[PDB]
């Protein structure tokens, strides 16, 4: 899970 | 596999959570799928009380995100408004 974006 | 629908309330900071996954990021399987990673406390999903870590997001209100790369699952959450009907599964 190399990229992990918050929202 | 259970299908639940939460819908969410945009707070001031967002909907309250993360996702990690899309077709252009690393996963074990085949497995590609849009998946919570944390929940925020005090944030609109934990306030809901609803919504797990883990949990494979398929659709955002009319649009699909099961087959999409991280990007265009983050825009779908983003652009989706004030109110957000999120299809799981768990």
């Amino acid at each position: 899970s190399y990229l992990v974006t918050s929202v | 596999y259970e299908y639940e629908e939460i819908t969410l309330e945009r707070g001031n900071s967002g909907l309250g959570f993360s996702i990690a996954g899309g077709t252009d990021n690393p996963h074990i399987g085949d497995d590609s799928s849009i998946f919570i990673t944390k929940i925020i406390t005090g944030g609109a999903a934990a306030q809901d009380g609803r919504l797990r870590v883990n949990d494979c997001i398929l659709r955002v209100n009319e649009v699909d995100v099961r087959d999409v790369t991280h990007s265009k699952a983050v825009e779908a959450l983003k652009e989706a408004g004030s109110i957000v009907r999120l299809y799981v599964k768990r």
